[PDB]
RNA sequence: CACCUCGAUGUCGGCUCGUCGCAUCCUGGGGCUGUAGUCGGUCCCAAGGGUUGGGCUGUUCGCCCAUUAAAGCGGCACGCGAGCUGGGUUCAGAACGUCGUGAGACAGUUCGGUCCCUAUCCGUCGCGGGCGUUGGAAAUUUGAGAGGAGCUGUCCUUAGUACGAGAGGACCGGGAUGGACUUACCGCUGGUGUACCAGUUGUUCUGCCAAGGGCAUUGCUGGGUAGCUAUGUAGGGAAGGGAUAAACGCUGAAAGCAUCUAAGUGUGAAGCCCACCUCAAGAUGAGAUUUCCCAUUUCUUUAAGAAAGUAAGACCCCUGAGAGAUGAUCAGGUAGAUAGGUUGGAAGUGGAAGGCUAGUGAUAGUUGGAGCGGACCAAUACUAAUCGGUCGAGGACUUAAC
RNA sequence: GUAGCGAAAUUCCUUGUCGGGUAAGUUCCGACCCGCACGAAAGGCGUAACGAUUUGGGCACUGUCUCAACGAGAGACUCGG
RNA sequence: CUCGUUAAGGAACUCGGCAAAAUGACCCCGUAACUUCGGGAGAAGGGGUGCUGACUUCGGUCAGCCGCAGUGAAUAGGCCC
RNA sequence: GUAUGAGUAGCGAAAGACAGGUGAGAAUCCUGUCCACCGUAUGACUAAGGUUUCCUGGGGAAGGCUCGUCCGCCCAGGGUU
RNA sequence: UAGUGAACCAGUACCGUGAGGGAAAGGUGAAAAGCACCCCGGAAGGGGAGUGAAAUAGAUCCUGAAACCGUGUGCCUACAA
């Protein structure tokens, strides 16, 4: 099954998609512990796209990742930008091209103050 | 005469003539008869059948102390069968679905699935109030009893915990026996989850 | 599933067109109805020169319907309306011709001169 | 609807028996000896399982 | 399911020819009324086809004296002598419920000749 | 009649939910009959179950239509409005007939007209915690007691027999198949299926093409997995004992006879006790069986003393579902497939993108049953169930027997 | 007490009677007239158009219903304030 | 409570089709009784709608293509006696 | 004045997410990025009315239906040509 | 809670369009000697150390009742109506 997170169907899958594409410019986040559970799978599904390379995945992860800028660096005296989507296809899968899933670890952590919702730091191993 | 097993699921299959039937696919890898109790004992006759090998780690030393008699692993489900022929049973035997044959006819005890809590409507199968025609009155149990009592009656069946009982289903039949892959298929549905506790037993009615 | 109230066209020629169902006989309580069964109806739109006329409560047999019948071997059978014929007490149609397809329920229901004057039985 | 009469001392303290908290899964954490959480990231010093994290 | 999957392999048949809904068949479906057997040809498009294993099933739709008809059949039945592919049509989804509102010229399915 | 209620006890009908009485509507048993048979009439026993869908009317009632084995009569604040409705009746408006000089009114009608309340206690339906059950634990259990279920048609045969002059037409017995009700379940037929597939409109965004995202009820539309489901499927009220009711006896006197009774003894109902299903030892009367742990340490006082480590075991915590409001239950915690991911499948959808070919083009063919694919299936420790902690016995006395 | 209308927003008896409509119509429509207790400017009768008016019937339509099933969200439920 | 879908039936619901469903834009054809001659009337009942070429008198027409469906979503009368 | 109901009802239409910062302390303040909502308005001006709520710098007692390092609140200066 | 409504910044606050209605609220100590300094805390608030005859007279300050809330426990209580 898979969590409503109490959302509606569509504000759900905006949010998995932001902590999904913040998971992956950032490589560690921290959230809630459902929020967490249910960005594991959605992140290492792009990894597996991420793996797989070809354009027909680049575009099915396009769909999915948010059009924000990964990182910024400045080479050949001209600024270099990389987007969630081109870093996920250019340095994550790559990364992972070994690991048979689970490129994502879960740890718990403090609840939160003005909630005691329990939260996690999720990362990538 | 009878067995433990596992519901695996439903099917349907062919029978001769071409007629087509339900079945619900019933494993039973060989249950043991665990203990033996007589009416010198225990004041009573029924034999103790262990079915569904667990692995040591999940057993504590009392259960591997109960089931060193028999001289097998520790067994997940144990049940009392009675109505049986004590003579033919010992400690340490073995009970396949050879037991039956196709054509025989079965009561079969499964644990209802559980649907939690259900209001009246689902639970009793009472009637709904009317949905419009200004009715604020929709899914509830009805009336609670007359005035006089000043009490409600009991067994007024109102909303609580659905299914989770002990049900059995009365003269199925079975259709077929596969000792090999120690399956009985059994016409029809018979109570319980996939994977829960299901026992054939003779038909008391027959 | 027909059921009190249920409008039915008619499969042969008795004179009457579309008829409604005032009773399920066969029990005391019973709901609905399906092929096979015989029912209790009114002519609601009769032919202009038929024998059956309109408003005349008349039993009837349905012949077809869109919730159809399952057979024995597993399969179904489905149409695409529910009609009936309207018959005398013994199972007699009162007309001389069926028509559309018929269903093959009706012969085990031994409703056999219907059966043969259908044009098809499935 | 509402209450015909007024609860009794005893009476909502029975009540309250119940109305209380619990802490559970503390044990001292192995980098540093403090007391944590089992199975959570030490907030001392940032350990779980024998690592910084 | 692998254990069902083994139960069950056995009276799968084995003759199907390789069909899709919006193929025309005919169906070889033996009928008995009494003593005698008899087979009776039902000849129309699929309009269905859905379940696995031996509990697939397929349905077959056709206008008989102005009236549709549709029989649903047991992919792996014993009681269906033969199913022959009459022709191959060209749809555009697994399930024609659509056919059931048209008539005539507007039910029309092109062939393909696979 | 005016005894409780006028510092409020809500009134008809309907809905939901029933429950009880028997003066029994059906089904069951029986006597008498102006009981040939099929039907009946009347009375006796019998309350186990069942006892309908509409037209009219606010209606109850009643008539009617169509069924049924039957369409019972009543009590429960003419049961049930902190459970529902509010059509009628009792507010304010207005009108008709009528009465009044009149304001108005009914000896009457008609149209329209606010139904509030977060459950404290008992009660009822479910689910936990504590302690008890006398050493501590893990399982399996007997059943004191309780609940559930309890209905019935039609056809066939016996047999066109018994009966009857004929029409007509059986008891008993044996089969087949339904109705209503009901316990389960999703293999089938279908429904649903908002993180599945596809088509498609408008606008807007990813710089543009192409490809996609956002919003428009899930934008709309066509399908649909798991799960949940009925109208779908399967099953049940089977047979049979015990004691009886009405009834009928056998033997038998009181009372030479007679006599079912006084003694003695039997048949006999859907009813009673069982039989079938479920709950059940907090059944404080706390039961029984199998298995496991083992008699430790310290101080007080002979104490059924106190505490302090544990044993068997259990829980905390964590991964979860076949479970679930939360507890609980059950599957697991590397002694590992518990979940996530990954790999391969399946259902499902229906031919992805990028190319190539044809066409002026819309588009079609092909690469290719492709691509995609929530919950389903099988493998795989890749990720997370790490490390840990807490609780948990040493078994009283009396008296038979040995 | 004329014309006109009449079981009527008026008819108690009354579900008057008859006909239409329905399988079945105390409502509705047409007719009759023993008008309990119509009636001519507190107007009589009729009347195209109009009406969030009252009333009856028909088609279409459907979860209103047979008889309920699933899904979404908010509350309810658990936790912190 | 608010909302979406629903097998077969289709008002059997109910005091009463209350609520919901259904109709809904534009263009074309066609449109009854009755009437105060204005109306009734948007009566009713039907048909067309997308995209690509060619031709147009520039509104069309012809041909072709695609889908279950072309005011492809949102917003737009239900009708009759 | 304090109870009971009770740590119960309610917390007043709707989308937020994460990174960084600040700080004793942050879901709630600041910055950034994406996302989402209104757009004959939820935008831009004004009249009335309010009467300093405007700006700057401080504060977290009370008020804010949670929190608050923040505020239309409190403190101090200042602002209408 | 008396005594003027008002012992105190009272016809005030507040209420009302307006006439008008109209509160609550006294007490450290003889003397501020109103707790320097130290410690926990961001503060608040405390613990010391001091002032004082007295600080359980610390400004919510004389006395300090009852309701109500809480901590400790000598006895009793989980087959009872
Ligand atoms: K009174
Ligand atoms: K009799
Ligand atoms: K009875
Ligand atoms: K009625
Ligand atoms: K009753
Ligand atoms: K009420
Ligand atoms: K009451
Ligand atoms: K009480
Ligand atoms: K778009
Ligand atoms: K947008
Ligand atoms: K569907
Ligand atoms: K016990
Ligand atoms: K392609
Ligand atoms: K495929
Ligand atoms: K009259
Ligand atoms: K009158
Ligand atoms: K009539
Ligand atoms: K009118
Ligand atoms: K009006
Ligand atoms: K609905
Ligand atoms: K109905
Ligand atoms: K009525
Ligand atoms: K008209
Ligand atoms: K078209
Ligand atoms: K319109
Ligand atoms: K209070
Ligand atoms: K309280
Ligand atoms: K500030
Ligand atoms: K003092
Ligand atoms: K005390
Ligand atoms: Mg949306
Ligand atoms: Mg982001
Ligand atoms: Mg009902
Ligand atoms: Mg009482
Ligand atoms: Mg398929
Ligand atoms: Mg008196
Ligand atoms: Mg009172
Ligand atoms: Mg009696
Ligand atoms: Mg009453
Ligand atoms: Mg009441
Ligand atoms: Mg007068
Ligand atoms: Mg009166
Ligand atoms: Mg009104
Ligand atoms: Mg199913
Ligand atoms: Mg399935
Ligand atoms: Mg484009
Ligand atoms: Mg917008
Ligand atoms: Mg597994
Ligand atoms: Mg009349
Ligand atoms: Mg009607
Ligand atoms: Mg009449
Ligand atoms: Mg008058
Ligand atoms: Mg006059
Ligand atoms: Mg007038
Ligand atoms: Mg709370
Ligand atoms: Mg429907
Ligand atoms: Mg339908
Ligand atoms: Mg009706
Ligand atoms: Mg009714
Ligand atoms: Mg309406
Ligand atoms: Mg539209
Ligand atoms: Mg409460
Ligand atoms: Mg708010
Ligand atoms: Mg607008
Ligand atoms: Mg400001
Ligand atoms: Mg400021
Ligand atoms: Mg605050
Ligand atoms: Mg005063
Ligand atoms: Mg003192
Ligand atoms: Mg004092
Ligand atoms: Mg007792
Ligand atoms: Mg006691
Ligand atoms: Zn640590």
């Amino acid at each position: 099954s898979y969590r409503k997170l109490g959302r509606t169907s569509s504000q759900r899958k905006a949010m998995l998609r932001d902590i999904t594409t913040d998971l992956i410019i950032n490589e560690r986040i921290v959230t809630t512990e459902a929020r967490a559970k249910e960005v594991r799978s959605t992140v290492e599904k792009m990894i597996t796209l991420g793996k797989r390379g070809d354009l027909h995945a680049r575009r099915q992860a396009a769909t999915f990742v948010r059009n924000e800028v990964a990182s910024v660096r400045e080479e050949d005296e001209s600024i270099v930008v990389e987007s969630a989507l081109q870093k996920l296809f250019n340095d994550l899968g790559p990364r992972f091209a070994e690991r048979q899933g689970g490129y994502t670890r879960i740890l718990k952590t403090e609840p939160r103050r003005g909630d005691a919702a329990p939260m996690v730091v999720i990362e990538f191993v | 005469k009878g067995i433990l097993g596992k519901k695996v699921g439903m099917t349907q299959i062919f029978t001769e003539s071409g007629e087509l039937i339900p079945v619900t696919v019933v494993e039973a890898t060989p249950n043991v008869v665990l203990q033996v109790k007589t009416v010198e004992t225990d004041g009573y006759e029924a034999i103790q059948v262990g079915y569904q090998d667990k692995r040591e780690v999940l057993s504590n030393k009392p259960a591997k102390g109960h089931v060193a008699k028999a001289n097998t692993a520790p067994k997940r489900f144990i049940k009392e069968f009675k109505n049986v022929e004590l003579g033919e049973y010992e400690v340490g035997k073995e009970i396949k679905v050879d037991v039956f044959q196709a054509g025989d006819v079965v009561d079969v005890t499964g644990t209802t699935k559980g649907k939690g809590f259900q209001g009246a409507i689902k639970r009793h199968g009472q009637s709904r109030g009317p949905m419009s025609h200004g009715s604020r009155y929709h899914r509830r149990p009805g009336s609670m009893g007359p005035v006089a009592p000043n009490r409600v009656f009991k067994n007024k069946r109102l909303a609580g915990r659905m299914g989770g009982d002990r049900v059995t289903i009365q003269n199925l039949e079975v259709v077929k026996v596969d000792v090999e892959r120690n399956v009985i298929l059994i016409k029809g549905n018979i109570p319980g989850a996939k994977k829960s506790l299901i026992t054939i037993k003779s038909a008391v009615k027959a | 599933m027909i059921q009190q109230e249920s409008r039915l066209r008619v499969a042969d020629n008795s004179g009457a067109r579309e008829i409604l169902t005032i009773k399920v006989l066969g029990g005391s309580g019973r709901k609905t109805a399906n092929i096979g069964d015989v029912i209790v109806a009114t002519v609601k739109q009769a032919t202009p020169g038929g024998v059956v006329k309109k408003g005349e409560v008349v039993k009837a047999v349905i012949v077809r319907t869109k919730s159809g019948a399952r057979r024995a071997d597993g399969s179904y059978i489905k149409f695409d309306e529910n009609a009936a014929v309207i018959i005398r007490d013994d199972k007699s149609p009162r007309g001389t011709r069926i028509f559309g397809p018929v269903a093959r329920e009706l012969r085990e229901n031994n409703f056999m001169k219907i059966v043969s004057l259908a044009p098809e039985v499935l | 609807a509402v209450p015909a009469r007024r609860t009794s001392k005893a009476k909502k303290a029975k009540r309250r028996t119940h109305y209380k908290l619990t802490i559970k899964g503390l044990n001292a954490c192995s980098n540093c000896g403090e007391m944590k959480k089992s199975h959570h990231v030490c907030p001392a010093c940032g350990h779980y399982d024998g690592k910084d994290v | 399911n692998p254990l069902i999957q083994e139960l069950t392999q056995e009276q799968l048949r084995t003759d199907i020819p390789a069909f899709r809904p919006g193929d025309t068949v005919r169906v070889h479906a033996k009928v008995v009324e009494g003593t005698r057997e008899r087979i009776q040809l039902f000849e129309g498009v699929v309009i269905k086809r859905r379940g696995a294993g031996i509990s697939e099933t397929y349905t077959v739709r056709k206008v008989s004296n102005g009236v549709g008809v549709e029989r649903t059949f047991p992919l792996h039945t014993p009681r269906v002598a033969q199913i022959e592919v009459v022709r191959y049509g060209k749809v555009r989804r697994a399930k024609l419920y659509y056919l059931r509102a048209l008539h005539g010229k507007a039910a029309r399915i092109k062939e393909i000749r696979r």
